[PDB]
RNA sequence: CUUUAAAUGUGCAAACAAACCGGCCUUAGCCAAC
RNA sequence: CUGGGGCGGCAUAUCUGUUACACGACAACGCAGGUGUCCUAAGGCGAGCUCAGUGGGAUCUCACGUAGAACACAAGCGUAAAAGCUUGCUUGAUUAACGAUUUCCAGUACGAAUCGAGACUGCGAAAGCAAGGCCAGCGAUCCUUUGCG
RNA sequence: GAGUACGACCACACUUGAGUGAAAACACCAUAUCCCGUCCGAUUUGUGAAGUUAAGCACUCACAGGCUCAGUUAGUACUGAGGUCAGUGAUGACUCGGGAACCCUGAGUGCCGUACUCC
């Protein structure tokens, strides 16, 4: 169960560039993307998807998601490398997108 | 009109030899060293030569008697 | 990452590749005066998992590190106590338990009893820098210093126990930066489980209207209101049988 | 072409391969006394007391000890005769020295077979020289010379 | 430029103002104390 | 000073690499470069981070990344939970009883630097660290002038 | 036989892949009123035990690449001392001594302390 794949950040952008940053994460950012994924129509290409597992669509979402346990890593003590396998595919997240 | 050579240093160093430095109990100064542990080192000396007064005198004192 | 990159690779300390030791710190912790010729210097070690408290007495030495004496949070229950095990008022308790057992080994007890009581005041370690008391440091690690920590509930207990750590109470729970003062009533409510005591009643008065939190704490009767004459048994009885 | 203080160190104040790093613990622990016989070996990693590099391997004893510093004898010739230098470092340039190792083992050893001798235990037997002669029997014999081969 | 690395070199030590082995005296010098 | 003198230039005080020959020392109007300034922060301390670069994705995000960046300036050495970057508080860039010492060396000074004792302080929970920015950036007698007693 | 906390030496310990993991630990993990800190309880801080060995961690395995120790290279390269030696010379050999490295091939893939605890 502990492989189950859920949504862990989302990050909304906006670039003037003329003379801004906002991550959202838990309950919130899950009722978000959904305006976003009503408008793509929950169809979005292939080639937008990386290949670590996160993938993103003016504001522009970028929206990063992996297993539970990955604390292992951004912790400060004992701070250690998550396994391979662990890690999120590109196949699978293309998967759990289809399937939710 | 300037110039500089070590030709003959060496043989001239030689002659009356290098002198060993001196051993290493004499010149035995304590000037400079770590303050605290000098003046402790000041008061046990200025006991040890009354000591040395008093022990003195007993020995004359012994041989006069005896 | 070729074969030249491997050739000329230095690899850290064990120690640091694993995370556990802050080599920049340990030299100054252990560093002491070169005109001492190695007069003995302990340290106290307080380190805290995800459901323990470990407190040691620690002398540094070439062959490794030497212990002295050791508290766990788990010998509470032979105390009085089976509930927080890890909470301030499990700090305060380990830490008390630890410097009583170290004066006991020392044989220096009896003479040097700290507080019979709790206040949660501020007062000054007697050091060197009438007979003096024994005296450590205190090392947290890698654990972050802030306010209200339990670290310093550690260290607060050991203080109180009777051990000389030199400390000054900018990190105490009930200290203000801007009044820089200390509330030393706040200080005996966080030792004594005010909080605690506090969160547990809001979630029985919840927790009822609807039908993890506090689980076993419910599944007992540990009533919200029997926790002060609790602790101040556990103190009680370690001070009377430290061993 | 300039006097300074640290010139053409370059090879000699740098830290050998794969073995960069600032002292350790051992350093940090050990203990100094005056009277002792150190080494004094410049490390590159601490810049503070370094002494000059005229200094880098001689050998010296103890005069003088302080919170984080040592004071050192050492000889240097001049001219016609040889100096006694008072230096003065910090204790991570300096390094206990094993240069009478062999000299208290012979003590000990002396007194330990005067021990011996008075309790009345029997002693090793002495060791043969291996500068005599004898019979020698030999497992394989061969033949010297120069081979066809061999050029 | 570089880890590897000579031959020739270079510092120190090798028992009589030194060092060794068990009483005692003095000092706050260190240490919670001795 | 000068591969005659003049013209030119300076090595005429001073630092790095090299010449230079595995301790130290070692010359040329030898070689390639620097210096007479700059900084109330670019000084002191505590905390939190990890740089240069590469790959995938729509300045942001992930993975890798032994230092290949950065430390006012020339070069060398050194440095990764830092000595680099950001940030919070500060003025140890003060005073310091004629303490001792290293480099040049005649074992003279000057400049620079190392180990300390006392006062009053800064930062830090603490052990600790700091009397500038490691190492080049400077000056006698007489006379003038200011402070102290 | 193991685990945890503090460690000395700091790759035989590193980097890359599989398999296993009794009990107790150690972790992920639940949560945010109070101390505390953030754009974000993500990191950090407080308060707890519903789920696991998926991940960290430990052991075993693998021509692995690296690292450590031997052997070959090789009495070769270089070098201290000697000659009314040879040669037009570059240089070379001889006499009394010292003596490598890269490469290549074998073996190996941590060890040692204090305290508490479970088999
Ligand atoms: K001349
Ligand atoms: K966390
Ligand atoms: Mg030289
Ligand atoms: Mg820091
Ligand atoms: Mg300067
Ligand atoms: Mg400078
Ligand atoms: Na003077």
């Amino acid at each position: 169960p502990m492989r189950e794949i859920v949504v862990k950040k989302l990050c909304i952008n906006i670039c003037v560039g003329e003379s801004v940053h906002c991550t959202v994460r838990g309950k919130k950012a899950e009722e978000l993307l959904e305006k976003g994924l009503k408008v793509k129509e929950f169809e979005l290409k292939s080639y937008n998807f990386a290949d670590t597992g996160s993938f993103g669509f003016g504001m522009d979402f970028y929206v990063v998601l992996g297993r539970r346990g990955e604390r292992v890593a951004h912790r400060k003590r004992k701070c250690s490398r998550v396994g391979h396998s662990h890690h999120v595919t590109k196949e699978e997240a293309m998967k759990w997108f289809e399937k939710v | 009109s300037k110039n500089h050579t070590n030709h003959n240093q060496s043989s001239k160093n030689h002659r009356n030899g290098i002198k060993g430095p001196v051993p290493l109990h004499l010149h035995n100064s304590k000037r400079g060293s770590w303050l605290p542990a000098l003046v402790n080192a000041r008061r046990v000396r200025k006991h040890n030569q009354k000591a040395a007064l008093k022990k003195r005198r007993e020995r004359i004192a012994a041989f006069a008697a005896k | 990452k070729n074969k030249a990159y491997f050739k000329r690779f230095q690899v850290k300390y064990r120690r640091r590749r694993e995370g556990k030791t802050d080599y920049h710190a340990r030299r100054q912790m252990v560093l002491q005066d070169k005109t001492k010729f190695g007069s003995p210097k302990y340290r106290l070690v307080v380190r805290i998992t995800n459901k323990d408290i470990i407190a040691q007495i620690v002398q540094a030495k070439i062959v490794g590190d030497e212990v002295v004496m050791a508290a766990y949070a788990h010998e509470l229950p032979a105390f009085g106590i089976e509930h927080g095990l890890t909470n301030y008022a499990a700090a305060y308790a380990t830490g008390l338990l630890l410097a009583r057992r170290t004066l006991a080994k020392l044989g220096i007890a009896d003479k040097f009893q700290g507080a019979k009581e709790a206040d949660g005041s501020y007062s000054a370690v007697r050091t060197k820098k009438e007979r003096f008391p024994f005296k450590a440091i205190l090392d947290v690690g890698l654990a972050r210093t802030t306010t209200g920590a339990r670290v310093f509930g550690v260290l607060k207990g050991a203080v109180d126990g009777g051990m000389a750590v030199p400390h000054r109470p900018n990190r105490f729970p009930g200290y203000n930066k801007e009044k820089s003062s200390l509330d030393a009533k706040v200080h005996r409510d966080r030792i004594f489980g005010k909080h605690v005591a506090d969160y547990l009643k809001q979630v029985k008065e919840e927790a009822s209207s609807n039908p993890v939190q506090f689980s076993k704490y419910m599944a007992a009767k540990v009533l919200p209101e029997s926790i002060e004459g609790m602790y101040k048994k556990a103190h009680a009885a370690i001070r009377a049988d430290p061993s | 072409h300039s006097y300074g203080y640290k010139s053409g160190t370059r090879h000699l104040f740098a830290k050998k391969f794969r073995k960069h790093g600032v002292p350790s613990v051992s350093t940090i622990l050990t203990n100094i006394k005056v009277g002792d016989y150190v080494d004094v070996v410049a490390d590159s990693a601490v810049r503070e007391g370094m002494p000059h590099k005229y200094y880098h391997g001689r050998t010296g004893i103890v005069w003088n000890v302080t919170p984080r510093g040592v004071g050192v004898i050492i000889n240097k010739p001049v001219r016609t005769r040889t100096l006694r230098k008072r230096i003065c470092v910090r204790f991570e340039h300096v390094r206990k020295s094993r240069c009478q190792e062999a000299f208290k083992a012979k003590e000990h050893q002396f007194q330990a077979y005067l021990a011996a001798k008075k309790a009345g235990k029997a002693l090793p037997p002495l060791q043969k020289s291996s500068r005599l002669g004898g019979i020698v029997r030999p497992k394989n014999v061969e033949v010297l010379a120069r081979r066809v081969a061999d050029y």
